[PDB]
């Protein structure tokens, strides 16, 4: 107990709710703030980014 | 990343065609307080590492 690696949940939704075209908020990998989401076609991003 | 047990001289001993020694680096045969533990992949033909 208290110590090691198997925790338990403690944790929110990770919901696959992403709202488009209105503000919101998010906490993102650690990062918190407001905006407003908009999808687009990007190729930049590598496999740990 | 645990709570080893670690030798007075530890080594390795290679796996392509092994030594007379025997890979006696650690003895903690205890599933011991391991605080992160991992598996990344690399090229086998890259030259150098980084
Ligand atoms: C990371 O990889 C190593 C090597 O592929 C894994 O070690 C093997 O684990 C199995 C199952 O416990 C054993 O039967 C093998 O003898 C081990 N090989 C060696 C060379 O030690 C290790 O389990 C992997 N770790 C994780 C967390 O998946
Ligand atoms: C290495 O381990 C094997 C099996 O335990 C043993 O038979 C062998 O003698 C060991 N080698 C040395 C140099 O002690
Ligand atoms: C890295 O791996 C790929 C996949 O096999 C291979 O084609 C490439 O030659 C490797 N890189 C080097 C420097 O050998």
């Amino acid at each position: 107990i208290n110590s090691g690696t198997t925790c338990s949940n403690d944790l929110l939704y990770s919901n696959t709710e992403v709202s488009t075209g209105v503000c919101v908020n998010y906490d993102l990998y650690g990062i918190t703030g407001q905006g407003i989401f908009k999808e687009v076609s990007a190729a930049y991003y590598n496999n740990w980014q | 990343a645990c709570q080893y047990t670690m030798c007075e001289y530890p080594h390795t001993v290679c796996k392509s065609k092994g030594s007379i020694r025997n890979e006696s680096w650690h003895i903690d045969s205890s599933e011991p307080l391991c605080l992160f533990k991992k598996n990344f992949t690399y090229n086998v033909s890259a030259d150098w590492l980084y």
